């Protein structure tokens, strides 16, 4: 695309598709997971399939932005979930191997699935399975905060629906980890 | 099947892994799918490898396509042979790799571009 | 007209072996832009395959061919970093526009086909079919003929 | 949030003008850069790489900048006297390999858990660097353990890379440092990022 | 839909249609003859919105 006047004083460089493995790899890495090289050959995996798997929202977004957005997360939720011869190993080995899956799940469960939709909420639980066997999301251990809200809402004279109050917790958990948060909906 | 024709190539496949998955568990020629209609373009089918030809592109009644893990060691033998999804090769489907006629070198193979189209016009 | 650019103030300086290998480029050179006009039998598209490319591949040639046989009037062809001058003129020149990983897989068999030490060989092959073998020469009208 | 005193003060107060005093900064910048750099390099060069009980001091010690580049120097010249210069039998150069990409790799876990702990995002960022880099130095170095027939300290396999080589001999202090990749070499800019 | 309904409801045998009422409400506890009145018409129709009930029937229709 260079002008007719460029083509030749520079030096083109494809960059079509980029290296999410390596990224997320490393990027984990930097969290603290010992499983990381393991954990990123599915991470990404999910990723390319809940964009073209998952009803197509406009709403919508799995690009590299996102996969690196959640991997994020998982540090600091990592930071704060306490960890649990011959067969012995094997067996403690895979243990720990899940716990680090579990934290990755939280931080799907926590900046992903807020963001599904009807339809979708369904679909990706089937696709966590097929990634994440050994695990699956967990509900949102913040009684603090769960305390204060069905407070607010009998209140204001609100209907403390179940649905309805795990939505205002999905929004104190994605604002404490994308700074821009937008909240769509009819 | 009818891969090419079809309306979404790239979602097929990418379905039949883990539909393969939910089974048995890196794609491998020939539990598995089997796809109709394809065409080999720059080589053409014998003895059950990719053999010359001096026609350009020739049908392919149907193959199979397993997702096994093993037989991938003899490829750097074999030839390394892309699926698009028509003549434009404006859109890779799958890369996949079968046995060549060794009587020409390798490089030759290289240099004769050889690609699978999925759909094809008449 | 790759030959237009290239004097022989510049093709017949010591080593005597760099008047080959710029004919190698020329050929190399020839052959690749030659195939766009066959798309998509010779390239998946059509890669901008300027002669700035080649004027880059020959200052880096010039380089490696002239770096590990300063003075010598001669070099003996497997002492020539290859590995180095394939890759210069691949993934960072010629292979740099390229997106299409089986492009460049071509693109680099026409490469390791003829930026090698066996690629002296003389009589090398060039399109056999016919019977054309590199011109034994080391020097600029030597080629041209 | 990173501070980095200066090497030499600079008082506005004498009477300096407007640009005056500012192209003074610049100058101190990459002299203390400079100077620091060099420290860096002596410092590690004086530690255990196993008691990451000192390792975790060094980081504290300098900016993240620098932190990462004597890390990038100590590695470029320790993947060379591991290769020698065409003269090493394969176990040679092999098992001189093998040393770094197992000895930076220990590092990487003393890391991995030390930034599982608790300390701030400034503090952070530094250790969450430093781990992708060394990630990168063995990374590069086990792609090199696959080549069976290696050469010296200057085989391409070596000098496709980007490696960084310090010369504390060199008479200035900014061009002590000269970054190689390829046929390429460039200079730090000592621009304090 | 059902969630609604009762919002509307709450916020009247509870709101004061009369912002004095509701200012005199609110110093007075730290009943208007408005807000009074609310409370008794909310009850009067409070069966009509239960699932099912006219509000419904007629809301979606």
């Amino acid at each position: 695309n260079l002008p007719d006047n460029l083509k030749k004083l520079f030096r083109s460089m494809a960059m079509i598709k980029p290296d999410r493995e390596m990224i997320a790899q490393v990027m984990l890495y930097s969290q603290g997971f010992k499983t990381a090289e393991v954990l990123a050959g599915k991470i990404v995996p999910l990723f390319k399939l809940c964009q073209e798997q998952l009803s197509a929202q406009s709403h919508y977004d799995f690009g590299l932005r996102a996969l690196k957005s959640v991997l994020v997360s998982a540090g600091g939720i990592k930071r704060k979930c306490q960890p649990p011869d011959a067969e012995s190993k094997t067996k403690a080995d895979q243990i720990y191997c899940q716990y680090e899956i579990g934290v990755l799940l939280n931080s799907i469960n926590d900046t992903m699935i807020p963001k599904l939709v009807a339809d979708d909420i369904p679909l990706i639980q089937s696709l966590l399975l097929d990634v994440f066997p050994g695990s699956q999301l967990q509900p949102i251990q913040m009684d603090q905060l769960r305390k204060k809200i069905q407070e607010i809402a009998k209140q204001r004279h609100l209907v403390t629906k179940q649905e309805w109050v795990e939505k205002i917790l999905q929004l104190h958990q994605i604002l404490n980890i994308n700074h821009g948060v937008m909240m769509v909906g009819p | 099947v009818w891969l090419g024709g079809l309306l979404n190539p790239e979602a097929y496949i990418t379905a039949t892994r883990q539909s393969a998955s939910q089974l048995n568990g890196r794609l491998h020629a020939s539990a598995s799918f089997n796809v109709k209609g394809m065409a080999l373009e720059g080589a053409v089918w014998n003895n059950d490898q990719l053999t010359p030809t001096d026609i350009l592109s020739t049908p392919i009644s149907i193959a199979t396509l397993t997702w096994k893990d093993p037989i991938f060691n003899n490829s750097s033998s074999k030839l390394s042979v892309p699926v698009y999804l028509n003549e434009t090769r404006s859109e890779l489907l799958f890369s996949i790799d079968l046995p060549y006629d060794q009587s020409t070198s390798k490089q030759n193979w290289y240099q004769r571009s050889v690609s699978i189209s999925s759909w094809k016009s008449d | 007209h790759t030959f237009i650019g290239i004097p022989a103030t510049r093709m017949d300086k010591q080593p005597a072996e760099r008047s080959r290998i710029y004919f190698l480029l020329a050929w190399f050179h020839a052959i690749i832009q030659e195939r766009l006009r066959y798309i998509p039998l010779g390239w998946t598209k059509f890669f901008e395959f300027n002669d700035a490319d080649l004027r880059g591949a020959l200052d880096s040639i010039d380089y490696w061919v002239d770096l590990y046989s300063k003075g010598r009037s001669n070099i003996d062809p497997d002492k020539i970093p290859w590995i180095a001058v394939r890759t210069i003129l691949g993934s960072t020149i010629y292979g740099g526009r390229i997106d299409n990983e089986f492009d460049m897989r071509l693109l680099y068999s026409f490469l390791e086909q003829l930026f090698t030490p066996s690629a002296f060989n003389p009589d090398f092959p060039l399109v056999p079919s016919i019977g054309l073998s590199v011109p034994e020469g080391t020097t600029r009208a030597h080629f041209m003929k | 949030g990173e501070t980095v005193t200066f090497k030499k003060p600079i008082s506005i107060a004498n009477g300096p003008k407007i640009h005056e005093w500012l192209t003074m900064v610049e100058s101190e910048m990459k002299s203390t850069l400079a100077t620091l750099l060099s420290e860096s390099l002596q410092h590690f060069n004086q530690v255990d790489v196993n008691d990451h009980s000192k390792y975790s001091e060094w980081v504290d010690n300098y900016p993240t900048q620098l932190v990462l580049l004597t890390s990038q120097i100590v590695w470029s010249t320790q993947v060379d006297q591991a290769l020698g210069g065409g003269t090493l039998q394969q176990s040679k150069i092999q098992e001189q390999l093998q040393s770094i990409e197992q000895t930076t790799q220990m590092i990487l876990n003393n890391l991995a858990d030390s930034v599982l702990q608790d300390l701030s995002a400034q503090k952070r960022k530094k250790f969450e660097h430093l781990i992708t880099e060394l990630v990168h130095q063995r990374d590069v170095v086990r792609q090199l353990q696959k080549c069976k027939n290696l050469t010296g300290n200057k085989d391409f396999d070596w000098l496709y890379h980007m490696r960084y080589y310090y010369d504390a001999t060199q008479e200035n202090v900014l061009h002590k440092l000269v970054i190689h990749m390829a046929n390429a070499t460039f200079y730090y800019g000592f621009e304090y990022l | 839909t059902q969630m609604i309904f009762q919002n509307y409801l709450d916020t009247l045998s509870n709101e004061p249609f009369d912002p004095q009422e509701k200012e005199q409400q609110k110093r007075n506890e730290n009943i208007p003859a408005g807000l009074k009145v609310q409370k008794e018409c909310a009850a009067i129709i409070s069966q009509y919105f239960e699932p099912g009930g006219l509000v419904h029937k007629v809301l979606e229709d």
